[PDB]
């Protein structure tokens, strides 16, 4: 479609699109691998001993 | 600069091959073609005939050199049990 | 005409990089240079980054590296990285120089190109072990005793230069210093003879699996060759990571986290799995003067194959027997590694010695007499009379 | 060699901590500290772990204050050039108990015991080895085999004899939070605070693991892709010959 | 109250066929011994033979039989 000359097209916004994406994508990123990593191990870390031994 | 000696390659127009008559080349776009078309028909159908071809050159070598780093190894710790000490001081003299 | 192909220094650049002339049926075996020197890169950048760390002297040096690893910011992947770096960069140098045995790349017009590489397999290996002295742990010490010990054997001159070598009368902190200001040195002279390597290819170009002329269909590098090049770099990233972050430690020895003592010698001094076979060459040769010589010879007997391969056709794509031999010359290199790791023990002694010959019969008798035979089985299968 | 100057090999336990997702079990860390100061620590020095690390990790801030101020150590000389002590602080590192080799060697009957903030990264086998050794001390050594006066047998240190004897036996150490203080149990926790000691970066370095394999393993999968089309043209070109007339 | 919980598993496998298949080879060599250094020339016996090999084969079956099994039970 004309997806072209907005998307496609200019590459002025086609490197600024892919450095704007860049920067957003890294903080959503890390912030969904850290909350699975703490989640699967969930009875070992310290913030959760801290709280068991009260 | 000056020219230095010359070589078994050329540039692009005078890459230095025989002269070309009577042949004819066609081709289609990328674009208009689609991609990741065949590659099964490709892992199963070449990849199969080429190890097929080649590993006869392969595997008739490394099934004489394991074959041999076994009967040494067996060997060895038999050397050093205590049913092979009097084996060990024979062979160590 | 295009800036790319006027100016001075981006005209370089498109003649080597952009608009090269490559063959159109080179395969993914010629990738392995474009990686060693991203390899090149890796080490170099790492290794200027933790020297801001790094304290030569011998009573500081083991407990830097500890320091390094515990109290440095992203410590822990300058090291891991580094150190598994360099067992990378050995795997496709190996690879690279067993394709060029096989496809022929070192006979004439490229035979300037094989001895420039010849150098540089020397300098990478005497880099490498100068850096493993620098951790000084106690693989650190005691294989730098067995090495710089045999050059005290050479006739009437030899104690004169193992006590230049060491600054002293033992391995020491004299040592120490002096091996870590070469090892720093080392990698920009190999930079330099990498460069001189370059220039040697693009008088003839590059050759290709079949072993006849390649130009008569051509094809530019950018976008063809480049962007198959990424295919490679990304995989080598992939296992890299794999073993900096999952498996960091498991191409090491245990005993080199102990710090180095000359007064307890270790039960097994072992090199690391890339010297071993030269290792097992050199404990093969009951003499001292002659093993150290047997050694280097095994490294510049790759000079003479230029000489003794006598056929009319280049490399093995369509040569039968010797495609069987060449598969006997790889697995007896990965057995004399084996035997370079075991005790000196019976039966691992004379199956060292078998060994080392087969390698040097390789290269000065098979070579000559299989293509000869080679070229005349050629001749009478065709015209028969 | 024969097996017995090479060693016993160690088994394979299933612990908590492998696998490429998992964590340190953080109980069991600061439980193993308490094995380490009433029973390693009269002749095992820690000399490469700060009082600092432990906070956030086994220990709270204020009991690890606590915990340091009980020690002291060399403050530096007064107006008139005189030495002083002082208490402990938690810049300052973990002390041990000798002040030199000699005197180390003159309390173990002329052996020296090994520092251990590296001991199980320094050993062939790691955490298997240094548990199956504490654990592996036999009742009688097997019949006929001469010990020397003042060495142990257990079948896992090389050679056979060993300077240690057993330390370990059951309820020496009432825990803090009522677990039972078997030999196993205690001899476990101590492992896994000494792997704490030599890999403190084990966690953090597993996490950004998973970042680096994930966008690595799409690069590699996109890359493959991109080829595959820039390349179609040339896979797909076809040619013909029609023999020209020799004339030239 | 509660045992060592390896000893437990160490003293149920020598309860087995695998078990004592290896506790009886490691003894009557045992047995032998004491005779084969006890006698005269024993300080000045030339080889005295031992048990380490028949020891560390029971030993060897018996941890890695036990090893799967333990930490399940260690807290
Ligand atoms: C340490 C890490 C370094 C990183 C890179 C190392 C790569 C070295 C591997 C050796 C080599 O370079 O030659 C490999 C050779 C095949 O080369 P060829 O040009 O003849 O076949 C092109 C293909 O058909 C089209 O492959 P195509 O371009 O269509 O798709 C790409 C392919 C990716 O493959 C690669 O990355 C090649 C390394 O996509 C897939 O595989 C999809 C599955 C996810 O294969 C062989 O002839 C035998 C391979 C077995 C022996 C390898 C033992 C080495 C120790
Ligand atoms: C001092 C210097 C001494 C250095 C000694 C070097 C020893 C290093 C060992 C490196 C191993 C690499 C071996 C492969 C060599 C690369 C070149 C090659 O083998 O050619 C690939 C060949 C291609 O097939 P074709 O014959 O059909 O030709 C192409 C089509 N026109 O197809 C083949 O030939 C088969 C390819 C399969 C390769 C895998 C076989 C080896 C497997 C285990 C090796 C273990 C190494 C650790
Ligand atoms: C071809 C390039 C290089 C190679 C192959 C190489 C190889 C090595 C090796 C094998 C080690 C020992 C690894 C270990 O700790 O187990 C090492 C250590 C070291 N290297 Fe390099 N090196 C290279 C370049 C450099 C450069 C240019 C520098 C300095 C700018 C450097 C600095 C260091 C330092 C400081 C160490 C200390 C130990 C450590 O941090 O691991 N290296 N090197
Ligand atoms: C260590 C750093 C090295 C770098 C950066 C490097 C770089 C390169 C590059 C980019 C190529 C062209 C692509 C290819 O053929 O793969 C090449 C080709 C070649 N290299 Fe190297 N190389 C190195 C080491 C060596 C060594 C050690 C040898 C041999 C002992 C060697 C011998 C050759 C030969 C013979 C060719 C031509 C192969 C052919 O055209 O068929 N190089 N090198
Ligand atoms: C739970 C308590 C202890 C643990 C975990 C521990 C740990 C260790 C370790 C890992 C080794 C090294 C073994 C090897 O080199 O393979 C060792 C050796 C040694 N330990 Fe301990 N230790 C403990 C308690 C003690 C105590 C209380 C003493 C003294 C009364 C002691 C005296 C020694 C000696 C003398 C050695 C030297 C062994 C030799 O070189 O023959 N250990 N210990
Ligand atoms: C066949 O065609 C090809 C080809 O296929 C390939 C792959 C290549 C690509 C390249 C190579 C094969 C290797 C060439 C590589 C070099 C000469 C490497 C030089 C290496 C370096 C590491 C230079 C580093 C210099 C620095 C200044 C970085 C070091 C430290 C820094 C930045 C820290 C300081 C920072 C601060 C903030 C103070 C070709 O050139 C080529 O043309 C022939
Ligand atoms: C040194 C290692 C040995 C191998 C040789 C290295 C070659 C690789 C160089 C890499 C390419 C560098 C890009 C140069 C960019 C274009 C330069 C240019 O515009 O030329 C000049 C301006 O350059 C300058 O003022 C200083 C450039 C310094 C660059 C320092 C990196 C443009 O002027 P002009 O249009 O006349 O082009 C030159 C025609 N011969
Ligand atoms: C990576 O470092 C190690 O593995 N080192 O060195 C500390 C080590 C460690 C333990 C035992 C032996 C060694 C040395 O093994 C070898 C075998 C050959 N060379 C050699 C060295 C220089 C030159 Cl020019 C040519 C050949 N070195």
């Amino acid at each position: 479609s004309s997806l072209y000359k907005t998307f496609f097209k200019r590459n002025a916004v086609f490197v600024g699109t892919i450095f704007a994406g860049a920067f957003v994508f890294q903080t959503v990123f890390d912030t969904a691998i850290t909350s699975w990593y703490e989640n699967h191990n969930k009875g070992k870390l310290w913030k959760d001993v801290k709280a068991r031994i009260a | 600069g000056p020219p230095s000696g010359k070589t078994y390659m050329g540039w692009w127009g005078h890459m230095g091959g025989p002269k070309q008559k009577g042949i004819t080349s066609y081709a289609v776009s990328p674009y208009a073609q689609k991609p990741l078309q065949g590659i099964f028909h490709n892992a199963v159908f070449n990849s199969f005939r080429r190890f097929k071809s080649q590993f006869l050159y392969v595997l008739i070598p490394a099934g004489i050199y394991w074959y041999w780093w076994k009967n040494g190894n067996e060997y060895n710790e038999f050397l050093y049990s205590k049913a092979g000490r009097e084996e060990l001081e024979r062979v160590n003299v | 005409m295009a800036f790319r192909k006027s100016n001075v220094y981006l005209s370089l650049v498109n003649s080597y990089i952009i608009d090269s002339p490559q063959p159109s049926s080179i395969n993914y075996w010629w990738n392995m240079g474009s990686l060693l020197g991203l390899c090149l890169v890796i080490q170099i950048v790492t290794g200027i980054f933790m020297a801001m760390h790094y304290s030569s002297n011998i009573e500081l040096a083991f407990s830097s590296v500890e320091h390094i690893m515990r109290d440095v910011h992203n410590g822990y992947i300058l090291r891991y990285l580094h150190a598994n770096g360099a067992s990378f960069f050995f795997m496709v140098m190996f690879m690279h120089m067993a394709k060029g045995l096989y496809y022929g790349s070192y006979r004439s017009p490229r035979v300037t190109l094989w001895n420039v590489g010849v150098i540089i397999f020397i300098l990478t290996i005497a880099t490498a072990f100068l850096g493993y002295c620098c951790v000084y742990g106690q693989m650190s010490h005691w294989g730098a005793t067995v090495i710089t010990n045999l050059f005290s054997a050479i006739p009437f001159v030899g104690n004169d230069i193992v006590s230049w070598l060491w600054g002293g009368f033992s391995v020491s902190n004299p040592t120490i210093q002096r091996f870590f200001a070469l090892h720093y040195l080392v990698p920009f002279i190999i930079a330099a003879m990498v460069i001189m390597h370059l220039m040697a290819l693009h008088i003839h170009g590059s050759s290709n699996p079949l072993g006849i002329t390649g130009n008569l269909d051509r094809i530019p590098m950018h976008s063809y060759f480049i962007f198959k090049d990424l295919v490679t770099v990304f995989l080598f990233m992939l296992i890299l990571a794999l073993f900096v972050f999952y498996s960091p430690n498991t191409l090491g020895h245990p005993d080199n986290y102990i710090p180095g003592n000359p007064l307890v010698t270790p039960a097994s001094i072992v090199p690391e799995w890339y010297l071993l076979p030269f290792y097992a060459i050199l404990r093969s040769i009951p003499d001292k003067l002659l093993g150290v010589i047997t050694m280097f010879a095994a490294i510049l007997v790759l000079l003479v194959l230029p000489f003794t391969d006598r056929s009319v056709v280049r490399g093995n794509t369509f040569k039968v027997l010797s495609k069987f031999f060449f598969f006997i010359f790889v697995f007896n290199f990965v057995l004399l590694g084996q035997i370079g790791a075991c005790h000196v023990e019976v039966p691992y002694v004379l199956m060292g010695q078998i060994a080392t010959f087969i390698y040097f019969a390789y290269f000065l008798i098979i070579v000559p007499v299989i293509s000869t035979i080679e070229n005349v089985l050629f001749y009478i299968g065709r015209v028969n009379k | 060699m024969t097996a017995a100057e090479h060693g016993l090999h160690a088994p394979a336990y299933a612990w908590s901590h492998n696998g490429p997702f998992e964590t340190f079990d953080h109980a069991s860390i600061r439980r193993g500290y308490q094995v380490y100061r009433e029973v390693c620590a009269a002749c095992h020095s820690l000399d490469r772990v700060a009082w600092r690390t432990l906070v956030g990790v086994s220990h709270t801030n204020e009991e690890v204050r606590n915990m340091a101020e009980e020690f002291e150590y060399d403050d530096e000389p007064d107006e008139q050039g005189n030495p002083k002590k002082r208490p402990g602080k938690l810049s300052d590192y973990i002390p041990g108990p000798y002040p030199n080799e000699q005197a180390a060697r003159a309390a173990n009957q002329g052996a020296l015991p090994p520092d251990l903030s590296l001991i199980v990264k320094a050993r062939h086998g790691g955490c298997d080895y240094i548990f199956s050794l504490l654990t592996g001390y036999p009742d009688e050594p097997p019949a006929g085999v001469a010990l020397p006066p003042g060495s142990n047998y257990n079948p896992y240190f090389p050679g056979g004899s060993i300077a240690m004897a057993r330390v370990l036996f059951d309820d020496m150490v009432e825990y803090e939070d009522g677990t039972p203080a078997t030999t196993s149990q205690m001899a476990k926790d101590v492992t896994t605070f000494l792997n704490w000691c030599a890999e403190p970066e084990h966690d953090e370095r597993k996490r950004l693991g998973l970042k680096t394999v994930i966008i690595l393993s799409s690069l590699y999968l996109l890359s493959i892709w991109v080829k595959k089309f820039k390349w179609a043209g040339i896979k797909t070109r076809k040619f013909v010959f029609n023999p020209p007339k020799p004339r030239k | 109250e509660v045992t060592d919980q390896l000893e437990d598993l160490r003293e149920h496998f020598k309860n087995t066929e695998e078990g004592k298949a290896l506790v009886h080879h490691y003894e009557e060599c045992a047995e032998r011994v004491k005779i084969q250094q006890q006698q005269p020339g024993y300080a000045d016996l030339e080889h005295k033979e031992d048990c380490v090999e028949e020891f560390f084969h029971l030993q060897h079956y018996l941890d890695t039989a036990t090893a799967p099994r333990l930490f399940d039970k260690l807290k």
